[PDB]
């Protein structure tokens, strides 16, 4: 994969390729280095607290041919 | 009175300071390096 460094504008740009080739192996080093040095960037960002939207009632049909059909 | 000097020549380095805190800074680096590069390939070894 790519390589890619942080600007002043907070624009990042590609920089190197990351490159690891290996036969038999019990693990990936690269991940194994990077989750320790390094941290994860976590698009998904939790509320403090969930906000219930609904809780809703539904129904199976009585038979599973019409929507085989479609 | 006399003045003895066993100083073996040092007055003549110029910028002591500057050159000792050199002289410490590339061994204490050269030693952390090592240590640490020692280290994640003994760490890569043991995962691969």
């Amino acid at each position: 994969g790519p390589i890619k460094v942080e600007l002043p504008t907070k624009e990042t740009v590609e920089i190197g390729i990351v490159d690891y080739e290996a036969g038999a192996s019990h693990g990936n080093p690269v991940v194994d280095f990077l989750k320790r040095n390094g941290s994860t960037l976590e698009q998904k960002v939790n509320l403090e607290n969930p906000i219930p939207i609904a809780v809703l009632d539904s129904y199976t049909p009585s038979t599973n041919e019409p929507y085989a059909r479609v | 009175p006399v003045m003895a000097d066993l100083n073996g020549g040092l007055q003549f380095v110029p910028e002591l300071k500057e050159f000792t805190a050199k002289l410490r800074k590339e061994l204490v680096e050269t030693s952390e390096v090592r240590k640490a590069v020692s280290i994640e390939t003994a760490l890569e070894h043991k995962v691969v």
